[PDB]
RNA sequence: AUUGGGCGUAAAGCAAGCGCAGGCGGAUUGAAAAGUCUGGUGUUAAAGGCAGCUGCUUAACAGUUGUAUGCAUUGGAAAC
RNA sequence: CAGCUAGUUGGUGGGGUAACGGCCUACCAAGGCAAUGACGUGUAGCUAUGCUGAGAAGUAGAAUAGCCACAAUGGGACUG
């Protein structure tokens, strides 16, 4: 299963909205208490250093909407160079084709836009694909195919959106680029790439 | 014209078999997985073609050849004097 | 200063009628720059030891000294039969070792490093063990002053 | 100790051996012999089928079977689930693993098998036990 | 005839030959002696790049090369530079 | 001059010579007395060149019969010797060979190593220098 | 546990001695060069491991170029 | 698992083999191997390699490739 059913369930257990802000933000007396009958008071008592780093894993990853072996493969493939273990493997986690249209702002949320790029409404580099795991390389242009402009929701997201600095787009003529490679504190602050690169003993 | 010759100083046992010789090699080399250094022998066999009697404790050279029978391989060459 | 425990463990004398459950509790201390201080105690109540053992560790600190975020020549630390084994690990691959050794090396203030748990496994001896390794590092600079070839030899 | 004397005795390693051998072994027909190529786990026909009690620190009436593999080898093995459908030498399967309660067994038996019915009315994990699926 | 010939060393679909000289009686992509280039027939427009110095020295001395190798050898010009040193 | 006392020489000369040194560093000790060897007479030189030991003097009889070599160990007004650690790799029936890619680094180069390969004893970065490996004697740090 | 363990009380120093073969072994000089190091040449099939590149819509993968390791021969070094 | 080996070791003339050769043959001799492991029991196709490891090395010799041996079992020879 490449999609998880439930994504406040998430935002609620591990302190971090999924989404920019909006997990929480109010929505019907929105709470922070862990989910289930068990929510009362469970704060601190055995807090460990595995449960840690199993929680900053699980705040990179489903955030990504990635599975286990896909991004187990995805350290293997950043193990390769040489560099900054850290921002190399963030680097590589956010040059994900879905990603980088968010990025864009053509949709409302990441997993509206990866359902765009499965069904081809993405087309990179003058050849239409249809995989959200391609890595993208600075300077690679994205259109929309030139076609289903006519999407209710399209016109609704290009229209108002935050583009970040490392990126820039046409929000008229559905036409960007992939600037340059970002930067940690261009990126929500909230993962601790240090935990999720020494917790993997496992290669 | 690339023949090869193996430079093995030996020592003879005795030619008490009709104009054979045996010589015996201690060669030294490298244990495998130890890394010490030790030596080891093995017989070598040779015939007397009649210009020398190799008697007990003489030390000799040894020289590839053709096979002369079996379990005899080798032949004299080169000659050094007694002990 | 994160003063983050390792290990408390549950001692108890034996009394006429009664056991006397007094538990210690153990606690490293560090500055994240080259303070380190460490410190054992007992009290009835996790918060009192917790308390103590605090006050016995920042009390009794001592220095370290860093060259590019990790020790720089091996050193092994014996004490009390359990050894501790320390290696310059290159810059990238970051922070592994088990549970006593990452918690002390963390609250070192160091970064990157190679170890491998020696002997036995008891978080005492092997605090004492770490320490004892990383204090009998000699420094490049000290044996350049105590030696004739101080500059850069 | 000193290098000149394990040159004359090389160290021998404790060739530990395995867990359950009674899956190993295997014999055909036509000139039997044993030739031990490790399968993993074998099928076999129940001999007697009875209760046995367990060791010290526990209490209970566990069930065990007394099954006879395809060679020659007798060996202990315990029931697991809620009853059970061993039919007095009706053929059954088995599979390794050790029990610290009942001294001698080492096997269980795979519940799904030919004859040995899974466990009824078990939605809990459904797999061990041999548990189909209740319908939605 | 120690023979120059193809030998498929690729993936289903996608085949890859190599030109090599080999003994005729060797069973396809085996063991071989030297390589002479490769093929990628999928690939266009002359993927068919050789060595072009060792190969001379095959058919100076003995080699039978396939129909296949023909334009392999024709398009670079292997023919017309060992006809006439031939005589 | 005028040693009053009789010294003699235990074995090997490579482990006679680490031991005295280990002692008297960890007996506080300053002076010692051994027989000498040539090996013994240049490990001794290039250590003292190396900054790591005060004065060796070899010393005859009035005659060509015996020869000993004393030596005085490095110190410091505080009182804290200059010899840290000291193991020999090399040893009767252990000869231990190493080709000059793999030439070791006492403790990343802090420490010295004893490396005689074709030109006596010589330090390993000089080795290095020359790029010839061979013997390896003793690490001191 | 060669690197990388131990034998007083935890398993483990034979009850002791005479001891051949084996291992080890005082100082100095000469030669040889068997060990040791190093230079040249030959070889160590191909595929695979490692690094870079290309091609599969990207990876899995395939191809592509370099890559270790030992052996034999030859020329020197003389510290052990 | 302490002796094993009687074409087993050597020579002389001959035959035979693509060729050297106790490979065989007539004669004369009694040697050869073995504690640095012969002979015998049991197991196993070997290798490049897969896996694990940090490394020495452990592990199975999957796919594939090189070599070896076989084609119900035991022998014989023709053509080439």
């Amino acid at each position: 299963m490449k999609y998880t059913g439930s994504i406040f369930k998430r935002s609620r257990r591990l302190g971090f909205s999924l989404l920019e802000n909006n997990k929480e933000f109010s929505k019907g007396k929105k709470r922070k208490t862990i989910p289930g009958q068990h929510g009362n008071r469970f704060r601190s008592s055995t807090m460990s250093g595995y449960a840690q780093q199993l929680q900053e894993k699980q705040r990179m990853q489903y955030m990504y909407g990635i599975t286990d072996k896909q991004f187990r493969r995805l350290f293997r493939l950043v193990l390769k160079q040489r560099g900054n273990l850290a921002v190399n493997l963030f680097r590589v986690l956010e040059s994900r084709l879905d990603n980088i249209v968010y990025r864009m702002g053509f949709a409302p949320t990441r997993r509206s836009a990866r359902q765009l790029v499965n069904h081809g409404h993405v087309l990179l580099n003058d050849r239409t694909v249809d995989t959200p795991s391609i890595i993208l390389n600075p300077g690679d242009k994205v259109r929309l195919k030139a076609k289903t402009i006519k999407i209710p929701i399209v016109k609704a997201a290009s229209e108002s959106g935050v583009v970040s600095p490392f990126v820039e787009t046409n929000n008229k003529t559905f036409e960007g680029t992939y600037v340059r490679f970002p930067e940690r504190s261009e990126l929500p602050a909230g993962i601790n790439e240090s935990y999720v690169v020494e917790w993997y003993k496992r290669l | 014209k690339r023949n090869q010759r193996k430079v093995l100083i030996g020592i003879v046992k005795s030619t008490k078999n009709a104009k054979t010789a045996t010589v015996q090699v201690e060669s030294r080399f490298k244990h495998p997985l130890y890394h010490k250094s030790v030596v080891r022998h093995k017989k070598y066999q040779a015939h007397n073609e009649g210009e020398v009697l190799a008697k007990d404790g003489d030390k000799v050279q040894i020289v590839e050849t053709r096979p002369l029978s079996a379990t005899k391989r080798f032949r004299i060459a080169k000659i050094i004097e007694r002990a | 200063f994160e003063e983050r425990i390792v290990k408390l463990k549950r001692i108890s004398k034996t009394t006429k009628g009664g056991r006397n459950m007094r538990f210690s509790v153990l606690v490293v201390v560090g500055n994240r720059k080259g303070k380190i201080g460490y410190g054992i105690a007992k009290a009835l109540e996790v918060p009192n030891a917790i308390k103590k053992a605090i006050k016995a560790a920042h009390n009794s600190l001592h220095t370290i000294e860093i060259h590019k975020g990790s020790i720089y020549h091996e050193v092994i630390g014996r004490s009390g039969a359990s050894r501790v084994l320390l290696k310059p690990a290159p810059q990238g691959t970051g922070i592994i070792a088990g549970g006593a050794i990452r918690a002390i090396i963390e609250l070192a203030g160091y970064s990157d490093i190679y170890t491998k748990n020696l002997g036995r496994n008891t978080p005492i001896n092997m605090i004492h063990a770490t320490m004892d390794g990383i204090l009998k590092q000699l420094s490049p600079r000290r044996v350049a002053i105590l030696r004739n070839k101080n500059l850069n030899e | 100790a000193t290098i000149a004397q394990l040159i004359r005795k090389p160290r021998k390693k404790k060739k530990v051996k395995s867990k359950s051998p009674a899956l190993h072994y295997n014999l055909n027909l036509l000139n039997k012999k044993v030739t031990n190529v490790y399968s993993p786990l074998k099928r076999g026909v129940c001999t007697r089928v009875g209760t046995m009690t367990p060791k010290k620190p526990n209490s209970a009436l566990r069930k065990y079977a007394k099954v006879r593999l395809t060679n020659g080898f007798e060996v202990l093995t315990y029931i697991p689930g809620e009853g059970h459908n061993l039919q007095e030498h009706s053929v059954t399967l088995l599979r390794g693993g050790r029990v610290k309660d009942l001294p001698g067994v080492r096997y269980h038996i795979v519940r799904g098998t030919l004859d040995t019915v899974g466990v009824e009315k078990r939605r809990q994990q459904r797999s061990a036990y041999g548990a189909k699926k209740p319908k939605a | 005839m120690v023979k120059i010939r193809l030998m498929r060393m690729g993936r289903v679909h996608y085949p890859t030959y190599r030109i090599v000289a080999v003994d005729s009686r060797v069973k396809r992509d085996g063991k071989y002696i030297a390589l002479i280039g490769h093929l990628n027939p999928a690939l266009k427009e002359n993927k068919c790049k050789i060595d072009e110095a060792v190969a001379l020295e095959w058919l100076n001395k003995g080699a039978k090369p396939t129909d296949t190798v023909r334009s392999l050898f024709s398009q670079t010009g292997l023919w017309k530079k060992f006809v006439e040193s031939k005589k | 001059i005028t040693t009053t006392k009789p010294i003699k020489a235990h074995f090997d000369p490579v482990a006679d010579l680490l031991t005295k040194i280990n002692n008297a560093r960890k007996a506080k000790l300053m002076t010692v007395t051994t027989i000498a060897s040539k090996l013994k007479i240049a490990i001794l030189e290039i250590l003292v060149k190396e900054g790591y030991l005060a004065n060796f003097q070899v010393l005859e009889n009035k005659s060509k019969t015996k020869r000993i070599v004393t030596f005085n160990l490095k110190y410091t007004q505080r009182r804290i010797p200059s010899i840290n650690g000291v193991k020999q790799i090399s040893k009767p029936g252990l000869r231990i060979y190493r080709p000059f890619e793999k030439l070791p680094l006492v403790l990343n180069g802090l420490g010295i190593a004893i490396i005689s390969t074709s030109d006596g004893v010589m330090t390993d970065k000089v080795a290095r220098l020359k790029k010839i490996g061979g013997e390896i004697l003793a690490y001191v740090w």
